[PDB]
């Protein structure tokens, strides 16, 4: 069996199955934000196209499915005992879903401990908390000036589609 | 509500038919299911939570009721047809309605051996009952001559005379296109049918002795009407103006 | 590597092949596979190209390259398929080999438009008697062969097609008439042996086979069609006068279908999928008889279907009957009363066949028609014993057995003498043998006339008269 | 916005657009696609795909390829120039007298009509035919179906009633020919040239075309009656008109949504149909009917798929329906024009009063007298006739000239018939079978009574003879 | 492969590499169960169709092997059964006693005693 | 290339090959195979991964396993020692008669004969059977459907097919007991050698066997079917001759290939019909004919699948056919060896066109006749021939004549009934039914003509009755 731990993000199923795995298994050691900062670097060295397809070909034949990070990126220490999980990742061909692991896994691993929201006629109204609308009223107090109708607007719509709505 | 409130209220659901199918459509689209006909199965369930929701309840909820009235239009009379066998579970009896004698003309269509009601009797008045609990007979009589033997053309002499009687009350059943009744009306012209006052009368005039008949009786024997509405019930009095009445004012309907 | 008009070959074993790349890739392309195996990109999924393949897959091992063509599909169209059996691709599987047309056209090349299109008028001749006659039609017509299994059903379209070899031996520059033959599931040797007849008839000339035997790999069978149908467009439009015979879509219909499963593509009824009806459509509503600009051109569409079990009450076929411009039902039954040809009648209809072939003929065949009718009406009083005599008999004038068409002029001829009853002055068995004698008698003699009636489009009096002589006296000393 | 073509399975396009997702119905464009590629989005799939549907031909379509959206859905001419116009789906010609220009354009998807202003009741219109008026009393500017068979001498009758109506007609008609021939629709074309009420003189004429043809892919089949319709609602609320929309073949539009249901991921229905079969027929046709603001006089041709009725597709249809009107092939088989099944044919306005109930009556006799004339046909199928009665007999041989009696040779195809058609006003009609019922013909030859209109020429078809 | 290996019993510690348990082979974990269907995680050279034994004193049998796991039909129950179970190989795939000793014998379909008859005569098994 | 099984669930047998996945129908030789359990590549899964059906069955096995590709399908023998022995389907003896290893060996991708290949006609063949070869006288590679009950001297029949054919034209057979019940194979067998026809003294016998039991997977119950195939394609081309391809029973493959179809979880055709039942037939079909080098005229058993033709599986087999053999245990009920369904066997390839005009004529006057001496049948069975005219009765008699004329005794048999068989020359045999016609020896005894061969042989058997 394992122990299911998830600090905050945080989807469970499809990745966020997988997600949860080493998320108590990084939590478990405490090898995570260690492997964030990690797996955040390697989010960008494997995206690349010096490799559209050299760090990401599936196939063109499978031999990278063997091993090529398995190999090139074990060719790295980067990932070093969760460089396992890439090596399945890779034989399991799920390699391209991968940025939504990290994703999981960052927005995850900084709001993995921290909360986000966005009300109403803000947008940008997305941070890290531990406590709620005390902190967005600190955001409300950037300024009052330039929120709660733009980036996304009472103009139209709340208030100005709701005396439209009544007809 | 209305029946936890006293109220007796009357659904016409028509029709679930139709609501199965977007039920299950429905379902489909979110992927839930498609079982027999393509219907998932808790439709019946659906229905079944719905309609035991339609019942006559105690005095403490007012007594009232929820009368339900549901309607399935068949396509071509397709009953074992998952909704409808399941509706039948569920329901009492069903009205069959029959086609052939719309086209005979004979509005409202019945079939009345495929209209059941195993309730029948908690559902009427006496009056009615006491009429009527025969002329059933008399026509089932009469369908069965028709039937053994799957014609029409007779099988005893008698009958030949029953079979009158049964077409008698053929023409009687029937109901006017846009045409609605009250109990004692109605009663009374099947006393004079069933007591038989109008097999001495040719079988299609015998609506047509309803409506002069009808038209009498509402103006005159509104009295006697006024016992039988009274009575629920065909009484002493209205009988025996009735018999009397039907006798009478029947032959004053032909002469 | 280019794996984006190229791809190897993700996965493949329900035959479709799946390729990962060829990706710059249009939308229909044409493409090659590693095997010389043409494909259709029929998928272009944002991952890998589902490719309807042109061939077969042991002929494949995995990761095969498919190179695009960089073409979408084209079938040759011109004229170098006239004297050619081939595949669809165009290459003579007659073993002919690179006879074939140089131009290609796409096969994707919509139904002209309305006004584009001119009506059928055209008389179009199989010099088979019924159809001349019974169900008399112009030329763009679909018009639904229908009937089982080579009951002499493709007997039918033999004597169909002989007809005409006078006329494209001929310089009827209406009855020029370019034959594709789309031969469908079709057994090799049936064909090669119908083929055989068609090169006796060597009508082979102005004719394209489209030629599906039995095996053959369906999405190339059910491409055939398409393919038959650009190249008979071509001829229309190019105001020539062609004629499908699109022998059977019930073939395609079932390559298509087993591959429409295979694609994982639902059924609906008969278990197809109901872009079996844009099959027939999209493939027959190309076929026309256009407007004056396209020559009037003509492609007039035969399409078989050849039954099974008159199950017409089948979707498909219910289909293709509201599409067609009528349906030829041929009675196997009669067939093997003998009735020779077998034809139901009844079923054999045309709705549209009004003023588009041959109004000489309409002066005996409507009537005929009606006659005919009745007399089966009646399938006693004199009247009727009358249709009954003369209608043994004329039940006879339309049998023709197999191994014999006409031109019209002859056809209008021996009807006539059945209509003014001078085959009713004999009895059915020795009318066809009155036939023959009587046949090389006008042939002879009324030449003038025979030619003359076939001038004349219209049955003249004069015609009429010497034909009558002609007739009477023929006839009447040589009741035979 | 842009799209990309991200997945083309034929004409289900499958389009990225990244540029925001416009509505589920905004209507695209597709860039590279210089021939007007419309794709109407139809999911928002998602990962700002959504699925569109191409309407049209998929050539060259390279997996990224930039499609604009066209930032509305689909939105058509319609303008009275548009009649004698034979326009297709696209708001454009196939009259092909340059384009069907016209004023305002509409988004081709639209509402449903309020009850309130819909004309609640409705009034029978008269077809000039015995056995329509008669028997399936149908409405003007009602829905009215033509369940029929294929090719089954519907077409022919459509065309008829054209013939019979539309020349009459006060308002304007439409002709939407939804998965029609190329070719009927040049017969139609050239009738209506003929006719020349398609008048040239006039693209305003008196008939409007508009098709969307077989050879089509679905999607513009499918979306052929709601162009048609928004053109048409438009004549009707908005020229005011009495318009009579004639649609040759709303199965065929149902097809093509069924057609593609599959391919829209979806599970297509019994049979594969929709399981928005139903929504599909509330949303065109609660938008067509007749309302205070004129009459849609709509005509449906519903092929009967398989003439397989108790298909839940034209199960559906008879509930939408101010008038069925079903073909009977059986009967049609047996070469009768009028080829109707009448006892399947109905107008709900076949009620007694309405129309005048003596002349339903008239009709009640005969309803039932061919009704128990069909009962007998098991017996009679094997049994023939003689241990039956004698009444019976009678009504069968009555029945016998009823049935003759509703056929009526066609007045146009007489190129089809031969016979020249007749028509036949009310009495004649209402009398015809009355007499029949009076048996006055019992001694007449009972086959006499086929291919006639009147009663009278009927009688003296019989007499010629005796 | 499928939430079978974003199963974590599995997972959670194949990403530290970590693992060692089950042969996965002659061993299995209760994948799922349910409908006594164990899914069983592993097993892959485990005799096919072999009568398994279960960590529920239960049979089974790995009748599908599949890549991952075994579809296992459970002879019997399955609340008892959960997951993780250790299924361990019998090796064996049935034999049944078989003799020619049964006869006034009434058994399960396993040849054992159902009969009440305690214990049948077979001393031969048989496959 | 090497797999090792990477799911085995079932007979679909995943295995992965670790190396490049060669074509489909690769036929693999599992290692860990102690008996041949060649992977049949059914996909190229992707992965180098296949999709294989099994040829052996799953029994016990650990999986991993190492496979090697063979690199090419199933092989088998191919040439004469196949004759008098038995194979399975991997071309192993299960005559249990130790090997066959006929010199060439095969992958059953012996394909079709091309279009210049074939015989642009084949012709009319004959089988030494009177009845045959009058009415349905068979053609040159073509393919017969047959029906009629189990060891009517069915099988003897069969066995005296062969007989005749492995003689008279030099020809030589392939049986296939295509899902054969393994016991009456067994059984089988003994005919065949208690016949002789199996000799055991040549494995050169008339036939050779293959028996494809119901034992054997579907795949091998369908496959054995190819093989066999493969064979006759080899003696006819390769050995010249003149192969019969009995296929015994046709259904039993249909059902075997049928079973597979669904069981990949591959969509078959409706009613679970193979999707590609079409092809799977045709693939295997066109693989018979007249090449050039010889013919292979099959000979099918058909078991009518729920005696239903329309029903897809015949409905194809329709278009292969050419003649039907519809055998008639009233035929044989009759007594008649043989026992033949006369009107019933068939060809329609049997036309005046094709074989001679007369051939046919005289065939068709048999037909007359028979056909209608059948009405007389009929006749003669409402109140007794006694009702009729003499001609008549006398063509009775002829058609009776006829009758006992069909009736040849068995060679074969000639042991076993004691009823010493004849084979009949077909000129004897037009000449001869036509010669009853022509009546003169309709006043000659019937059992004349009952179990003769040649007409004359008849006569002989008239004189020596009198």
């Amino acid at each position: 069996f394992a122990k299911l731990v998830r600090p905050p993000v945080q989807i469970y199923g499809i990745e966020g199955r997988y997600a949860t795995a080493l998320y108590s298994a990084a939590s478990k050691q405490n090898k995570l934000e260690q492997v964030e900062k990690e797996l955040l670097r390697v989010g960008q060295i494997l995206k690349e196209p010096k490799m559209a397809a050299s760090l990401l070909n599936p196939y063109v034949k499978r031999s990278v499915k063997v091993k090529s990070l398995s190999d090139m990126t074990a060719k790295e220490k980067f990932s070093p005992l969760t460089s396992n999980l890439i090596n399945l990742l890779a034989e399991n061909g799920r390699l391209t879903n991968t940025p939504a692991v990290i994703s999981a896994f960052s927005t995850m691993m900084s709001v993995h401990r921290g909360e986000v929201p966005c009300t109403v006629t803000t947008a940008s109204a997305l941070d890290e908390t531990t406590l709620t609308e005390l902190k967005t009223v600190l955001k409300s107090f950037l300024s009052k000036g330039q929120v709660l109708k733009l980036e996304v607007k009472i103009d139209p719509s709340i208030m100005g589609g709701m005396i439209v709505r009544i007809g | 509500y209305f029946r936890d409130n006293g109220k007796h209220a009357l659904i016409i659901y028509d029709d679930l038919s139709k609501q199965a199918v977007a039920y299950r459509q429905m379902s489909l689209l979110l992927r839930r299911p498609p079982g027999r006909e393509a219907y998932p199965g808790d439709v019946f369930y659906l229905h079944s939570r719905l309609l035991e929701r339609a019942a006559k309840m105690n005095d403490a909820f007012g007594g009232g009721s929820l009368t339900a009235l549901p309607v399935i239009e068949t396509q071509a009379g397709d009953v074992s047809a998952y909704i409808p066998t399941n509706v039948i579970s569920i329901t009492d009896g069903q009205i069959f309605l029959e086609t052939e004698l719309f086209y005979k003309g004979i509005r409202p269509a019945i079939n009345v051996g495929l209209s059941v009601s195993r309730v029948g009797s908690a559902a009427q008045t006496r009056a009615m009952k006491q009429v009527a609990g025969t002329m059933k007979l008399e026509l089932a009589q009469y369908r069965e001559v028709a039937a053994f033997a799957q014609f029409g053309s007779d099988l005893d002499a008698a009958t030949q005379q029953l079979l009158s009687r049964g077409v008698r009350l053929t023409e009687l059943l029937k109901q006017g296109q846009y045409s609605p009744m009250a109990i004692e009306e109605q009663v009374a012209v099947i006393y004079a049918g069933v007591r038989g006052y109008l097999d001495k009368l040719e079988p299609s005039k015998i609506t047509k002795f309803e409506n002069a008949f009808l038209s009498h009786v509402i103006s005159q024997h509104q009295a006697l009407l006024g016992k039988i509405r009274t009575d629920g019930k065909i009484s002493e009095e209205s009988d025996a103006k009735l018999k009397e009445i039907v006798t009478n004012f029947l032959a004053g309907f032909e002469a | 590597v280019d794996l984006e008009e190229t791809g190897r070959v993700l996965s493949i074993g329900d035959g479709i092949a799946r390729v990962h790349g060829l990706r710059n890739v249009q939308a229909e392309e044409m493409v090659e596979f590693s095997s010389g195996l043409k494909g259709m990109s029929l998928n272009l999924e944002p991952d890998n190209v589902g490719v309807v393949v042109f061939g077969n897959d042991k002929l494949i091992k995995e990761g095969d390259i498919v190179k695009r063509t960089g073409a979408i599909v084209d079938v040759p169209v011109g004229e170098e398929l006239l004297g050619r059996v081939v595949d669809a691709l165009g290459n003579a599987i007659d073993g002919k080999g690179p006879i074939g047309s140089k131009a290609r056209r796409r096969v994707g090349l919509k139904a002209p438009g309305i006004i584009p299109r001119i009506s059928v008028r055209e008389p179009m001749q199989t010099g088979i008697k019924a159809v001349d006659s019974l169900v008399p039609i112009g030329r763009g017509q679909r018009e639904l062969i229908i009937g089982d299994r080579q009951t002499g059903k493709t007997s039918i379209a033999i004597d169909t097609i002989i007809n005409q070899k006078r006329f494209n031996d001929g310089t009827d520059e209406k009855k020029k008439l370019y034959c594709i033959y789309v031969a469908i599931g079709q057994k090799r040797s049936t064909v090669a042996q119908l083929v055989k007849r068609l090169t006796d008839a060597d009508a082979m000339k102005y004719t394209i086979v489209v030629s599906a035997t039995a095996s053959d790999a369906a999405p190339l069978q059910y491409l055939a069609p398409y393919s038959g149908c650009s190249m008979g467009e071509y001829f229309r439009d190019n105001g020539k006068h062609a004629l499908i015979i699109y022998d059977d879509l019930s073939k395609q219909a079932v390559a298509y279908r087993q591959m429409s499963l295979l694609l994982r593509r639902p059924p609906g009824r008969e278990a197809y999928p109901g872009d079996v009806f844009y099959l027939h459509s999209r493939l027959l509503e190309r076929a026309a008889k256009m407007n004056d600009a396209f020559g009037g051109g003509s492609l007039t569409a035969l399409p078989v279907i050849e039954t099974q079990a008159g199950d017409v009450s089948a979707y498909i076929p219910t289909n293709v009957i509201s599409i067609t411009d009528g349906q030829i039902f041929l009675e196997t039954e009669l067939f093997y009363k003998g009735i020779r040809p077998a034809i139901n009648v009844g079923l054999s209809v045309s709705r549209v066949g009004s003023a588009a072939q041959t109004r000489a003929m309409k002066q005996v065949a409507g009537t005929m028609k009606l006659e005919l009718a009745q007399y089966r009406e009646v399938a006693l009083d004199a009247a009727t014993q009358q249709l009954l005599s003369r209608g043994v008999r004329l039940t006879e004038l339309l049998k023709q057995g197999q191994y014999s068409p006409m031109a019209i002029e002859e056809q209008v001829a021996v009807i006539y003498a059945g209509v003014r009853g001078y085959l009713d002055k004999l009895e059915p068995s020795k009318i066809t043998k009155f036939e023959n004698a009587f046949l090389s008698h006008v042939i002879s003699q009324h030449q003038a006339l025979l030619g003359k009636i076939r001038t004349d489009g219209k049955i003249s009096e004069e015609s009429d008269a010497k034909l009558k002589e002609i007739v009477t006296n023929f006839l009447a000393g040589f009741e035979a | 916005t842009t799209g990309r073509i991200v997945a083309v399975i034929g004409a289900v396009v499958d389009v990225q657009f990244d540029e925001g997702l416009p509505p589920i119905l905004n209507a695209l464009e597709v860039q590279g696609r210089e021939t007007r590629l419309v794709l109407e989005v139809a999911q928002h799939l998602g990962e700002s795909t959504v699925r569109t549907i191409a309407m049209d031909g998929t050539e060259g379509l390279v997996r990224g390829q930039k499609v604009l959206d066209s930032g509305a859905p689909i939105r058509i001419p319609v303008g009275p120039e548009t009649l004698g116009r034979i326009m297709n789906v696209i708001g454009e010609p196939i009259d092909e007298r340059g384009p069907i220009k016209t004023k305002q354009f509409a988004a081709i998807h639209a509402e449903a009509p309020e009850f309130v202003e819909m004309s609640v009741e409705q009034e029978i219109l008269v077809t000039g035919i015995k056995v329509v008026d008669l028997l399936a009393p149908y409405a003007k500017g009602g829905k009215i179906g033509l369940f029929g068979g294929a090719g089954v001498g519907k077409t022919v009758l459509i065309m008829e009633l054209i013939n019979n109506v539309a020349k009459a007609h006060g308002g304007y008609s439409v002709f939407a020919g939804v998965g029609e021939r190329t070719r009927e629709g040049n017969d139609l074309y050239h009738e209506m040239i003929e006719s020349g009420v398609i008048n040239l003189k006039d693209a305003t004429s008196k008939v409007a075309l508009v098709y969307g043809q077989m050879n089509e892919p679905p999607g513009a089949r499918a979306r052929v009656a709601l162009t048609g319709l928004t053109v048409a609602e438009y004549f009707r609320d908005q020229e005011g008109q009495d318009v009579l929309l004639f649609i040759d073949n709303i199965f065929r539009f149902t097809q093509a949504g069924s057609e593609v249901s599959a391919l829209l991921g979806r599970i297509p229905s019994a049979v594969g149909y929709q399981p928005t079969l139903a929504t599909d027929m509330g949303t065109m046709q609660e938008r067509i009917t007749t309302t205070k603001k004129g009459s849609i006089t709509s005509v449906q041709a519903i092929y009967v798929p398989a003439d397989d009725l108790t298909d839940p597709a034209p199960a559906t249809t008879f509930a939408h329906l101010d008038a069925t009107t079903v073909l009977s092939r059986a009967i049609a088989e047996l070469g009768i024009y009028p080829a109707v099944d009448p006892l399947d044919s109905t107008s709900r306005i076949m009620d007694p009063n309405i129309v005048g109930s003596e002349h339903y009556d008239v009709a009640r006799g005969v309803q039932k007298i061919l009704q128990d004339y069909k009962s007998l046909q098991d017996i009679i199928a094997i049994l023939g006739m003689d241990e039956l009665s004698e009444e019976d007999k009678l009504t069968v041989s009555r029945a016998r000239k009823i049935q003759r009696f509703l056929s009526q040779p066609f007045q146009v195809a007489e190129v089809f018939t031969g016979h020249l058609g007749k028509l036949v006003p009310l009495k004649e009609t209402i009398k015809g079978f009355q007499q029949i019922l009076a048996g006055e013909y019992d001694h007449l030859p009972e086959q006499a009574f086929y291919m006639v209109g009147p009663i009278e020429e009927a009688v003296a078809k019989a007499d010629k003879l005796a | 492969k499928t939430g079978t290996a974003e199963v974590s019993s599995i997972l959670e510690e194949r990403i530290l590499g970590a693992d060692t348990s089950v042969d996965l082979e002659e061993t299995g974990r209760v994948l799922s169960i349910g409908d006594g269907i164990a899914r069983v995680h592993g097993l892959r050279n485990v005799q096919a169709e072999e009568m398994v034994e279960f960590s529920s004193g239960l049979k089974g049998m790995s009748l599908n092997l599949e890549p991952d796991n075994v579809g296992v039909v459970v002879f019997g129950n399955d609340k008892l059964i959960k997951e993780g179970d250790i299924v361990k190989r019998t090796g064996a795939i049935v034999d049944v006693p078989v003799g020619e000793e049964l006869l006034g014998r009434v058994v399960d379909a396993l040849g054992n005693a159902i009969d009440g008859k305690g214990p049948i005569g077979s001393k031969a098994r048989r496959r």
